[PDB]
């Protein structure tokens, strides 16, 4: 489905 | 903002898109 | 967006996607309105019924994209919210009335040929712009049929009609906070919001400064481009007030 997107964002 | 509802690839280098003559024609 | 088309790059760069940190998934539609302020639908963040109540760090918004799915690397910017406003008269019992809500991000985004933020209409461009007939325009990455999905931003120009018509297509309670749009069974032509597409906005290009400006927020329908059935938008002139009254509180 969605791309992953970078880790920093979920932090 | 002052620079509000004025695209970068559109209406600040005098482009229209592909549509929005159809909004135009509406307004009557 | 049913029966839209593939947008062109940079052409709605206030469009934001509002999306679920977990599971990573579209939430709704929604739009830039300043380098701090995002605009989307109260029903996108607070929908008892559905047991829907996000919190600001369930979520992210991600600014100048195209792709739905893809993470555009270099061109779209991520954001986290700082915090959430809903309309305190939102009413999600009944109708949906005042479905408006305003996102506060961390820290502002940059500019960029792919983002940029859209007007909030004055009340005379309201009273312009906002008539039967007059055309504006949805954007979003919600499904393409009532009952898939599109690989990048989708389009579609689509024509106010008339409130008596709105009124009586429908036996939910219409209010002045609302409008209705899209094409009658006779006009020929079709396109209408659906699921995804919520909160994203519904834009004019004022005929007298060239400008954008958002009339409405996708809120709430019977189906999607049914016949006879029409899409409602939150009416944003009407309630800018309260828009105004968050920002310089808050902002
Ligand atoms: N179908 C309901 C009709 C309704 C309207 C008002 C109150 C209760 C139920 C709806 O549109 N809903 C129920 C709650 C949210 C909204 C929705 O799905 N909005 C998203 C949407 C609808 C139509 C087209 C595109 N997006
Ligand atoms: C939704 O979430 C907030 C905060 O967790 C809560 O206080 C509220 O009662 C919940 N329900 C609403 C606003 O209807
Ligand atoms: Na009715
Ligand atoms: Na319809």
């Amino acid at each position: 489905d969605f791309e992953e997107i970078p880790e920093e964002y979920l932090q | 903002e002052a620079d509000c509802g004025l695209r970068p690839l559109f209406e600040k280098k005098s482009l229209e898109d592909k549509t929005e003559r159809e909004l135009l024609e509406s307004y009557i | 967006i049913v029966e839209g088309s593939d947008a062109e790059i940079g052409m709605s760069p206030w469009q934001v996607m509002l999306f679920r940190k977990s599971p990573q998934e579209l939430l709704c539609g929604a739009s830039l309105i300043s380098d701090r302020w995002v605009l989307t639908a109260a029903h996108c963040l607070l929908y008892p019924p559905w047991d829907k109540n996000f919190t600001e760090n369930d979520l992210l918004v991600r600014i100048g994209k195209h792709s739905r799915t893809r993470y555009e690397r270099n061109i779209e910017k991520i954001s986290m919210l700082e915090k959430i406003y809903i309309h305190p008269r939102y009413n999600w019992r009944e109708n949906l009335d005042r479905d408006i809500a305003l996102m506060k991000l961390k820290k502002p985004v940059a500019f960029s040929d792919y983002i940029h933020p859209v007007c909030l209409p004055d009340r005379e461009t309201a009273a312009s712009l906002l008539q039967a007939g007059y055309k504006g325009r949805v954007t979003g990455w919600g499904n393409l049929k009532e009952t898939g999905q599109p690989s990048v931003l989708q389009v579609v120009n689509l024509p106010i009609v008339e409130r008596p018509v709105c009124k009586d297509s429908t036996r939910i309670r219409i209010t002045d906070n609302m409008f209705c749009a899209g094409y009658k069974p006779d006009e020929g032509k079709r396109g209408d919001a659906c699921e995804g597409d919520s909160g994203g906005p519904f834009v004019m290009k004022s005929p007298f400064n060239n400008r954008w400006y958002q009339m409405g927020i996708v809120s709430w329908g019977e189906g999607c481009d049914r016949d006879g059935k029409y899409g409602f938008y939150t009416h944003v002139f009407r309630l800018k007030k309260w828009i105004q009254k968050v920002i310089d509180q808050f902002g």
